[PDB]
This record gives structure tokens, C-alpha cells and sequence, in this order.
């Protein structure tokens, strides 16, 4: 057996009822376990992934020992992208992770 | 709604979740594993349906020598077959589906 | 009140009359399927009415995504119980649901 | 592909016998094994085969040309008369009165 453990955001908890269902969620938390790297890395926040599940979008952090932290979940055209300052401030952020965990 | 205050947000949660102080609601998920079934249950099976090896080999799409050689532990079952045993065993009503299939 | 000899005889009258063609009786026709097949595209669209991944629906089959790949490319055959599976989950869609809480 | 033909004896009396569960499931068993039931010695090709589960059943048929079953009667374990030698030769001669004619 390999377990893996999904911990929502509050942002991630409120939405989440909104956009997918308990069964397709279900299902997102299973493919996403046998491919932890399933999402694509957005370029330049080091290590920020993004999946997109058909309710289809969702940005997750991949952290040691198969543990998922699920950020935000909304809808194919909602919210801009992040612009180059924003990112270098998440890869910035992130740094402290891997720096922590090295 | 912007986005990347959401994100800031929700990765300071994380940080704060990871270090301990704070607390969020949280999903443990595990795998299905693997199966296994002694060649008693798979016999105890058959005689709970009070059928010959012939017609449980068949609706199990195998040869009688086969299922033979799993109940007298002569063999090993392959994936699918363990799981069609399980199956049946569990859910008895499967059997008859099998048969309709 | 029931004599054997009697009913032998009555049965065995009318069967004769039966394969005569001069009499009606009811009458059972059963063919056993000798094997199950199943085509490669049937597979493909089993594992896509539930929105599946390759890796998630070999997972639910207890094979591996490669084996799984190889059938679906008919670059290998399914076993017996294997086909079983796949036409069990095909008419029923609720036993999938029953292997993965097996 | 093989037929089942019922006499109306055994037709009356098969629901008080067996279930149409174990009913199909003899149908399968019979399928397999034609010959199952053993022949009775001087019947002329009548075959008897006993049924478990409580109390057994006995089946008495004969088994046909092209594999159709005539099923004759059928009744518990509790055993009817064993035939007289007498009902067993005018049975034998009504098999071959009925085979020669072919």
C-alpha cells in the first residue's frame, strides 16, 4: 500500500463543494496519487503545479513523504495569471521549503 | 477574487500547517494493495454455490485442470482471476452476472 | 397417488410424439459462450466512460499500466478472467466501485 | 448449443423440486456432463441422476440424438419404486421400437 495524504487550503475547503463533486474528487485525489507529478510546474514559482480536471482547474504544492497541499480550485477562465513579480515571490517563498527540507 | 493573494494566503497556511501551528482539514487516501486467496476459501466458494468444478471454471472463463490446480494449492491464481474470486466471494451476486454476460 | 412406471411411459410417448414434430412441449434452448473477447477500442472506451487514466483503471485491474497499454494497442491479449472483468465492468458499472473497496 | 425438452409430468412437478436457481444450475451441470446421470441396466438408454443441496432429488432422462434432454420426471430421495424387471423390458422395447424406426 502507498498512502498519500491531501491537505486543503481554507480557500481550497470553501471552493471545493462549488466546483467539484465529492465522486469526481474522489477520483482527482486517486489519479493524482499514482502520478504525483501529474501536474505541469508553473515556470519560474519553483515547484507551483497546476492540473487541469474536467471545475477544471486546480493549483497543488507536492511535498515530501506523498503529501499533497491542495492551494485553490476554480474554473478554466477565471482569475489572471501570475505576472513575473508574483512568481519570483512564490519561487522565493518556495525556497524556504527547499531549503527546510534539504 | 485575485489569484495570487488566494495563493499567498494558502501557502502561508501551508507553511504554518507543516511547521504545526496551525491546523487544516486534511485527506489520508491509501492504495488498494494487493489480493490474496487460500485454495480453501476459493473451495469454500464453489461449495457455497453447490457447483462442479467444471461449471465454476467455466463462468470463471478457465479450464477445470486449472481451478484444480488453485484448490489443491498445486497453483497460483493471476491478478484478474483473484479479484474475479474475491469479487464473487463478496458479492455472491456477481456470479449470476457472469453467468448473463 | 404417483406411480413411476406410469410417468415413464406418459413422458416417453410424448417425447416420441415431440420428436415426431406432432406435439409441443416446453422447451429450455441453452448455448454456453465458449470464449469471451473483447476488441482493444472496447477497452479504451470502458476505461474512458469513467474517466480513467491508463495508470488508475490497471490499478483497479490489479495489472500494470504498461500490460494495460498493451492491450489497448493489441500488442498483447487480455487473459480469461481479465475479460471477464472488463465486460463485468462494461454492463456494470457499479462492481468497479466493489473491486476498488475490495 | 443443446435443448432441454420437458414432459408435462415433469413439468408439473419440477417447481416442488427444484428452484429455477438450482433448476439452471442442473441445466449447466447436465450441459457439461451429458451423460451425468449413469444408466439404468435394461431400460434401453434411460439415464438417472441425483441431485444435492435437506433431501436430494432424483432426475430421471434420456438423453437424445443431435444433444437435446428429455427430461421425464422428477421427484425427492426419498425413492419411488425401483422398477419391476418386467416395466424395465416393455421400457427397453419401447426405446427400440422408437430407435429402429429411427
Amino acid at each position: 500500500h502507498m498512502k498519500s495524504v491531501f491537505v486543503e487550503s481554507t480557500i481550497f475547503e470553501k471552493y471545493r463543494d462549488e466546483y467539484l463533486s465529492d465522486e469526481e474528487y474522489r477520483l482527482f485525489q486517486a489519479e493524482l496519487m499514482l502520478n504525483p507529478k501529474l501536474g505541469d510546474v508553473i515556470q519560474g514559482t519553483g515547484g507551483l503545479r497546476k492540473i487541469r480536471v474536467a471545475s477544471r482547474i486546480i493549483y497543488y504544492f507536492l511535498d515530501e513523504k506523498r503529501r499533497f497541499y491542495l492551494l485553490t480550485i476554480y474554473g478554466k477562465n477565471e482569475m489572471s495569471d501570475l505576472n513575473a513579480n508574483q512568481r519570483k515571490q512564490l519561487m522565493a517563498f518556495m525556497e524556504a521549503w527547499r531549503n527546510e527540507q534539504s | 477574487r485575485d489569484l495570487f493573494a488566494e495563493l499567498s494566503s494558502a501557502l502561508v497556511e501551508a507553511k504554518q500547517h507543516s511547521e504545526g501551528k496551525l491546523t487544516l482539514k486534511t485527506h489520508h487516501v491509501n492504495d488498494v494493495g494487493e489480493l490474496n486467496i487460500s485454495p480453501d476459501e476459493i473451495v469454500s466458494i464453489r461449495e457455497q454455490f453447490n457447483m462442479s468444478r467444471g461449471v465454476f471454471a467455466r463462468l470463471l472463463h478457465t479450464s477445470s485442470r486449472t481451478l484444480e490446480n488453485w484448490e489443491q494449492g498445486r497453483s497460483v491464481p493471476n491478478g484478474q482471476a483473484v479479484t474475479l474470486l474475491k469479487l464473487v466471494q463478496r458479492h455472491p451476486e456477481t456470479l449470476s452476472h457472469i453467468a448473463e454476460l
